[PDB]
C-alpha cells in the first residue's frame, strides 16, 4: 500500500522547530 | 458495434461513404499504402441492435498510399459489376481520377508536378457537371495544399481543363455546396473560409480566427481543421478548429452581422467535423489521439454526448447515409457501430 | 501448507520493506550534502519499527533524491503507474550521467596539475559504464520480472540517452553497448528485436533522419545474437522467429539505401560513413540470408546431422 | 494559460520609473527584473496605423488606408487568413503561374470573399475610393512610405559588444512595423482583388505588393517561430554590424529599424535557411512559399528531415553528411538517407539506387539490401549477382544459417562452382546430413557413412535408395 502525497511534508533540508 | 478487421499490412490513411451517389452508397472505400478497398454494408438479421454487418467486396490494388478519398455520382452497380469513380491523393504528390469495373482499374488520370501541386496536398472533393441537355458534360475534381494554391480540375468532353488560383496560405480543406456545383468552398490553413464560383472576385471570404467567444480563449494557435456545408441545399456552413471551438453560419433572409452559432468540442479535432447527413444541426468529432468520438448539437441540446470511446486511436471515420450508423477506420480495422437513439 | 506459506510470504514482504529502510538510513547519514541537524531526526524514526513503502518513499527517498531505491519501492509495492516509473528511470539515467562527468573531471584536474574544491578526495568509469552499473545493481535485485523493467519504454530511453550524450565510438565506446547490457541481463532476442522494429517505424526523435543508421545497427546486433542462440539451442537439443524479422531486415536495408544517398547529396559535400554503411548493407543481406535459411526448412533440420 | 500569462506580463509590467536612455529615448522601468518598456516615437505610417479612428485630418493617403481599413475591418479573420494564404499561393505557384491576374484574383474571390462580406460595406468603399487619385496614392505609399532608402551608411553606432537590450527592442520594433506593413499590404491588395483594376497598369504595384506581403509573412512567421534565431539571423545579415548596433537618439533608432526593413525587402533567405539547418513547421510553409535546383534540394532535405522529398530528389538529379554528399556529386545521396532513417524511406531509397547501379560499395550495398529483405529470393539473388569477396559471403551465409535453407531448397529446385563448394564447407561446417544431401542433389553418401561409423536402418535405406556392391554391403550389414 503505496500513496504519494507531495502536498504537505517535512522538508528533509530543514532542521525542526 | 461490429467489428471488421482490414488486411494484416494494410495501414488505413482515409475512410469515406458513398453518400455522393444514391445507386451505391452502401460502398465503403478505404485509402491505404498500396490501394484502395470496397466494403458493402447489408442489413442482416443479426439482432436489432446492431442491424447492420459489413461484407468485405474487394481490393484495388494501386501500389502506393491512398490519403485522401472522394467517391463521385458517376458510381453505378450492375449484375456482378461495379462501375466506379474515385479521386485520390498518392504519395508522388499527385492528385488522381482513377475509373475501375470492380478491382481492375480500367482508366487513370493523374494531375502532378509542376502542373499539379508545388507542395503537399491537404484535400480533394469531387463532383458531377450536366448540360442542360443532361448528357455527362464534366466531372469536376478541387484539390488544395501547402503551395498556397487552390485547384480546379474540369474533366470535359473536349478534354481537361486546368486552372489554378492564388491563395493567401495553405489550403486545408474543399468542398462543392449541396445541391449547387456552381458553388464551393475552400479553406486556408489561417482561418480563411472562401465561398467561390468557379463558372465565372470570388465571392465571400469569413474567417474563424477573430471569432473565437474568448471567453475561454482558444489559444495561441487555433489552426483551422476543417470547413463544410450543411443541409442538402447547402444551406449552412460549419467551420472547426483543431482546438475543437465551432462555428455555425447560416445562407438563406434580412441582413446579417455575426456567425449565428458558436461552441467548443471537449476535445481537439485534428481531423475536423464529420456533419450529419440528415441532422443539420449535428456533428461529429474524434479525439483521434485517445480514441473517443464527441457528438455535438449546434443549438446546444448534446449536453455532451460521448456515443464513442474506443481504447486506440482513430484514424478516420465518416457517417453512413442512414444517420443512425457510423464507420471508423482505426489503425488496424473498420467498425460499423449504431447509435440507437438516431435510428 | 497454507499456513506456512502465508507466514513465509509475510516475512518475505517485511524482510523486502526493511532492507529498502537499511539501505536509506546508512545513505542518509553517510551522505555529506545532508546537514547534521536533520540526520539524528532520520536516524530517530528509522531505526526502529518498519515504515510503510508511502512514508519510506515520500519523506525519505523522494526528498533526497534516490532514485534508484525509489525504484525498488514501486518494485515492492506493485506499483502499477508506466509515466512515474519512467519518470524516475530518466532522473536516475542524468542524475549518474552528471556524477560521472563530475567524477572525470576531478580526475582530469589531478592528471593536469590543478587542485580540487575544497573536500573532495582526489580513471573513472565513462557515464555510460556507471549508468549501465546503476541498471544492472537495479536488475539483479528485482529479477527483471518487475514493472520497473517495462523494455517497450526502458530500452528506447537508454538508446536515446547513448545518442543524445554521444556515448559511442567518439569516446571509444562499442555503439552497440545499450543492447549488449540489456541481453547480458536476459532480456529474450524475440522482445528486443520486436522494440528495435517499432523504434524504427515510429521515428521518434533522436531516431530520425540518418541516425536511424545507428537503429539498423542495433537491429543486425540483437537478430545477429537471436541467430546465435537459435543455433546454439538446436546443437543443443541434438546432443519463435517469424517471416516478420525477415521483413524487418529488408526494410532495414531500405532505410540505409535511404540514409546514404541523402548522405551523398549534403550541403557542404558528401557524407563521411559512405564505407560504413556499405559494410552495415552487407552485414544485414548476411542475417536476412541466415534467418531465410532457418525459416525455410533449416530450423526443423537443426537436430539432425549434416 | 491564456489568462495568466497576460496577467503576469500585465504584474511584471507594472510601471515604477523613467529613464532617458542615451539623449532622449524615453524608458520606463518595470517591477519585474529584467522587464522594461521602451516608448518610441511613430514613424509617418505607424501614426496612422495607431490613430484611424482619431486623425481629423489626414493627408490623401491617410484617407484611403482608413476607408480600406474601413472595408477590412468588417471582414473575419479566418476570411482574411485564407486571403492572405491564396497571395502566397501566387507567389509559389500553388496558384499556378499559368493564370492569367485576373483569374487568380477571380479563384480567390469564389473561394474566400464571395458571399463573406456585406453588400453595404462594399458600396460604401466604393464610393470612397472614386475620390482618390489611386494610381498617386499607391505611388506614394509604394514608393516612399513602405519601400526604405538606399543607405550610404548613416551612422548606426557599431556595436563593439553584444547589447542585448538594443538586441531585442530593434527586433521588436521591426516586428511592430512590419506587422503594420502586413495589414495595409493586405488592405490593398484585397482592393485588387474586388474591383477592376487595370490589371496591366496596375501589373507592377500588385506585384511588388504581393512581393512585399510575402516577404512580411515570412518575417512575421519566423517572428513568433523563433525570436533569438530570427535576430541572430537578422543581425549576422549587416557585416559591420554584425555584434549589434547603439542608438542615441530616436532618429538614429528609426533610421535602424528602416534599415533592417530594407534588409528584409531585398543572401538573406539564404544565410537564415543555412543556420536554421545547422522550426521545423514552419519551412514547410516557407518551403512550399519561400522556395519558390538549389530550391529543389532545399525542398528534399528539408521535407526529408518521405514521399515528396524521394520523388523531389529523383526528379532533380546531418550537415556534416550533407557537405559529404555534395562533394560526392545519386548513390551517396540514398547511403546516406538510409543511414540517417536507420525507416521505410530509407529501405525503399537504398533498394532503388542499388537497383540503378547494378567492391567495397558493391558489398555494402547487397548487405543493407539482403539485411532489409530477411527483416521485412533476395538471397539467391544476390549469391548469382556476386558470383557472375568470398569470406564476406562466407560470413553472410553464416548469418543466414530455416529461411536461409528453404530459399536454398528454391534454388536446387529451380536448377533442376565457387558457390557451390562454399555451400558444401558451410553445411559441413539428421539436420545437417539431411542439408547436406539436399545440397548435393555422392557427398550425400559420403556424410551418412561417416555419420554410421533405427538410425542405422534409416540411413542403410535412405543410401540403397539413392544408388538405387554398396547395396548388397549394406543388406548384410544390416542382416548382420
Amino acid at each position: 500500500k503505496l500513496v504519494i502525497n507531495k502536498d504537505m511534508r517535512t522538508d528533509l533540508f530543514s532542521p525542526p522547530n | 458495434s461490429n467489428q471488421y478487421q482490414l488486411p494484416l499490412n494494410v495501414r488505413p490513411y482515409t475512410t469515406t461513404w458513398c453518400s455522393q451517389s444514391p445507386s451505391c452508397s452502401n460502398l465503403l472505400a478505404i485509402g491505404h499504402d498500396t490501394g484502395i478497398t470496397i466494403y458493402c454494408a447489408s442489413e442482416e438479421q443479426t439482432p436489432g441492435s446492431t442491424g447492420l454487418t459489413l461484407q468485405e467486396l474487394f481490393t484495388i490494388q494501386t501500389g502506393l498510399p491512398t490519403l485522401h478519398l472522394s467517391f463521385s455520382s458517376s458510381c453505378s452497380y450492375s449484375e456482378p459489376v461495379y462501375s466506379l469513380f474515385l479521386a485520390c491523393v498518392c504519395q508522388d504528390n499527385t492528385v488522381r481520377l482513377i475509373i475501375t469495373k470492380n478491382e481492375t482499374i480500367i482508366t487513370q488520370h493523374v494531375l502532378g508536378g509542376k502542373s499539379g501541386h508545388h507542395n503537399f496536398v491537404n484535400d480533394i472533393d469531387i463532383a458531377d457537371v450536366y448540360s442542360a441537355d443532361n448528357r455527362l458534360a464534366e466531372q469536376v475534381i478541387a484539390s488544395v495544399g501547402d503551395d498556397c494554391t487552390l485547384i480546379i480540375w474540369r474533366l470535359t468532353d473536349e478534354g481537361p481543363i486546368l486552372a489554378g488560383y492564388p491563395l493567401s496560405s495553405p489550403g486545408i480543406s474543399v468542398q462543392f455546396r449541396p445541391s449547387n456545383p456552381n458553388q464551393l468552398i475552400v479553406g486556408e490553413r489561417n482561418g480563411n473560409i472562401r465561398i467561390f464560383d468557379w463558372t465565372l472576385p470570388w465571392l465571400l471570404t469569413l474567417n474563424t480566427l477573430p471569432l473565437v467567444n474568448t471567453c475561454h480563449s482558444s489559444g495561441i494557435a487555433s489552426s483551422l481543421a476543417n470547413v463544410r456545408w450543411i443541409g442538402s441545399d447547402g444551406s449552412g456552413i460549419l467551420a472547426m478548429c483543431k482546438s475543437g471551438a465551432w462555428l455555425r453560419w447560416n445562407l438563406f433572409g434580412p441582413k446579417n452581422l455575426l456567425p449565428n452559432v458558436q461552441g467548443i468540442s471537449l476535445f481537439p479535432s485534428l481531423l475536423g467535423a464529420c456533419p450529419h447527413p440528415r441532422y443539420m444541426d449535428y456533428f461529429a468529432t474524434a479525439h483521434s489521439q485517445h480514441g473517443l468520438i464527441q457528438l455535438i448539437n449546434t443549438y446546444e441540446k448534446d449536453s455532451n454526448s460521448i456515443p464513442i470511446q474506443l481504447g486506440m486511436p482513430i484514424v478516420d471515420f465518416c457517417w453512413h447515409q442512414d444517420g443512425s450508423h457510423l464507420a471508423i477506420a482505426t489503425e488496424g480495422s473498420v467498425l460499423l457501430t449504431r447509435l440507437m437513439g438516431f435510428t | 501448507r497454507q499456513q506456512q506459506q502465508q507466514l513465509n510470504h509475510e516475512a518475505s514482504e517485511l524482510l523486502e520493506i526493511a532492507h529498502i529502510q537499511d539501505d536509506l538510513l546508512e545513505r542518509l547519514v553517510a551522505d555529506p550534502r545532508i546537514p547534521e541537524e536533520r540526520k539524528a531526526e532520520i536516524e530517530e524514526f528509522l531505526d526502529g519499527p518498519i515504515r510503510t513503502l508511502t512514508d519510506l518513499f515520500n519523506d525519505y527517498a523522494d526528498q533526497a533524491n534516490y532514485y534508484d531505491l525509489c525504484l525498488l519501492i514501486f518494485h515492492a509495492a506493485d506499483f502499477h503507474n508506466p509515466r512515474t516509473i519512467m519518470d524516475t528511470w530518466n532522473n536516475l539515467i542524468n542524475q549518474s550521467h552528471f556524477e560521472a562527468e563530475q567524477r572525470r573531471e576531478y580526475w582530469e584536474i589531478v592528471q593536469a596539475g590543478g587542485d580540487l574544491p575544497a573536500g573532495v578526495i582526489a580513471e573513472p568509469p565513462l557515464p555510460y559504464v556507471y549508468v549501465s552499473q546503476q541498471i544492472q545493481l537495479i536488475a539483479h535485485r528485482t529479477s527483471l520480472d518487475s514493472l520497473i523493467f517495462p523494455v517497450n519504454s526502458l530500452l528506447p530511453v537508454v538508446c536515446a540517452y547513448a545518442i543524445n550524450n554521444g556515448q559511442d565510438a567518439s569516446i571509444g565506446a562499442d555503439p552497440c553497448w545499450p543492447i549488449q547490457l540489456f541481453l547480458n541481463l536476459g532480456v529474450p532476442h524475440a522482445l528486443m528485436v520486436q522494440v528495435l522494429e517499432n523504434v524504427l517505424d515510429t521515428q521518434e526523435a533522436p531516431f530520425t533522419g540518418r541516425r536511424r543508421k545507428l537503429v539498423v545497427q542495433w537491429i543486425a546486433m540483437a537478430v545477429d545474437m537471436w541467430v546465435r542462440e537459435v543455433e546454439r539451442r538446436g546443437a543443443m537439443a541434438a546432443a519463435v522467429m517469424g517471416s516478420w524479422v525477415s521483413e524487418l531486415l529488408g526494410r532495414a536495408d531500405q532505410v540505409l539505401t535511404q540514409i546514404a544517398g541523402t548522405g551523398a547529396t549534403l550541403r557542404g559535400g558528401a557524407a563521411s560513413d559512405a564505407e560504413e554503411i556499405a559494410s552495415l548493407r552487407r552485414t544485414v543481406k548476411g542475417l536476412k540470408r541466415s534467418v531465410d535459411m532457418l525459416l525455410g526448412g533449416e530450423m526443423a533440420r537443426m537436430s539432425f546431422f549434416r | 494559460l491564456e489568462t495568466i500569462l497576460r496577467d503576469v506580463k500585465t504584474a511584471f509590467n507594472e510601471a515604477s520609473s523613467i529613464t532617458l536612455y542615451g539623449d532622449e529615448i524615453i524608458l520606463v522601468n518595470c517591477f519585474q527584473p529584467y522587464n522594461h518598456s521602451l516608448y518610441k516615437l511613430n514613424t509617418t505610417v505607424e501614426n496612422w496605423f495607431y490613430n484611424m479612428h482619431s486623425e481629423t485630418d489626414g493627408s490623401e493617403l491617410f484617407k484611403y488606408l482608413r476607408t480600406l481599413n474601413g472595408f477590412a475591418s468588417t471582414l473575419s479573420n479566418d476570411v482574411l487568413r485564407s486571403i492572405s494564404k491564396k497571395f502566397l499561393d501566387i507567389i509559389t505557384g500553388e496558384l499556378p503561374d499559368s493564370m492569367t491576374t485576373v483569374e487568380k484574383f477571380t479563384d480567390i474571390f469564389k473561394n474566400c470573399l464571395e458571399n463573406q462580406f456585406e453588400i453595404t460595406n462594399l458600396k460604401i468603399l466604393f464610393d470612397e475610393l472614386n475620390s482618390f487619385d489611386i494610381p498617386v496614392v499607391l505611388n506614394d505609399l509604394i514608393n516612399n512610405q513602405m519601400k526604405p532608402g538606399i543607405f550610404w551608411k548613416k551612422d548606426f553606432i557599431s556595436a563593439i559588444k553584444f547589447d542585448g537590450f538594443t538586441s531585442i527592442i530593434s527586433l521588436e520594433s521591426l516586428h511592430q512595423l512590419l506587422s503594420i506593413h502586413y495589414r495595409i499590404t493586405l488592405q490593398v491588395l484585397l482592393t485588387f482583388v474586388l474591383f477592376d483594376l487595370d490589371t496591366e497598369i496596375f501589373g507592377q504595384h500588385i506585384s511588388t505588393l504581393l512581393d512585399l506581403h510575402y516577404k512580411q509573412f515570412l518575417l512575421l512567421n519566423l517572428y513568433r517561430q523563433d525570436k533569438c534565431l530570427l535576430a541572430e539571423v537578422l543581425l549576422k545579415d549587416s557585416s559591420e554590424f554584425s555584434f549589434g548596433v547603439k542608438f542615441f537618439n530616436y532618429g538614429q533608432l528609426i533610421a535602424y529599424i528602416d534599415s533592417l526593413n530594407s534588409n528584409v525587402y531585398n543572401t538573406e533567405n539564404s544565410f537564415f535557411m543555412t543556420f536554421f539547418r545547422s522550426s521545423h513547421k514552419n519551412i514547410r510553409f516557407f518551403l512550399e512559399n519561400v522556395e519558390c535546383e538549389v530550391q529543389e534540394f532545399m525542398f528534399a532535405m528539408t521535407l526529408f528531415s518521405f514521399d515528396q522529398s524521394y520523388e523531389i530528389f529523383q526528379l532533380h538529379d546531418i550537415w556534416k553528411d550533407l557537405l559529404c554528399t555534395f562533394t560526392v556529386p545519386h548513390s551517396a545521396f540514398y547511403y546516406q538517407l538510409s543511414l540517417l532513417f536507420d525507416q521505410e524511406f530509407a529501405l525503399k531509397c537504398i533498394s532503388k539506387s542499388a537497383e540503378y547501379s547494378l567492391q567495397d560499395f558493391k558489398e555494402k550495398q547487397h548487405i543493407h539490401y539482403l539485411n532489409l529483405l530477411i527483416h521485412f529470393e533476395v538471397l539467391d539473388v544476390l549469391r548469382l549477382g556476386h558470383e557472375c569477396r568470398t569470406n564476406f559471403l562466407q560470413l553472410l551465409l553464416q548469418e543466414d544459417i530455416d529461411f536461409f535453407s528453404t530459399l536454398l531448397r528454391l534454388c536446387n529446385a529451380h536448377s533442376d562452382k565457387i558457390v557451390d563448394s562454399i555451400l558444401s564447407q558451410n553445411l559441413r561446417s539428421c539436420f545437417k546430413k539431411l542439408y547436406c544431401f539436399r545440397m548435393l542433389n555422392a557427398a550425400a553418401e559420403v556424410l551418412y557413412q561417416y555419420i554410421l561409423m533405427i538410425r542405422k536402418r534409416k540411413c542403410y535405406l535412405m543410401v540403397i535408395n539413392v544408388l538405387s556392391v554398396t547395396l548388397t554391403d549394406l543388406r548384410d550389414e544390416l542382416r548382420g
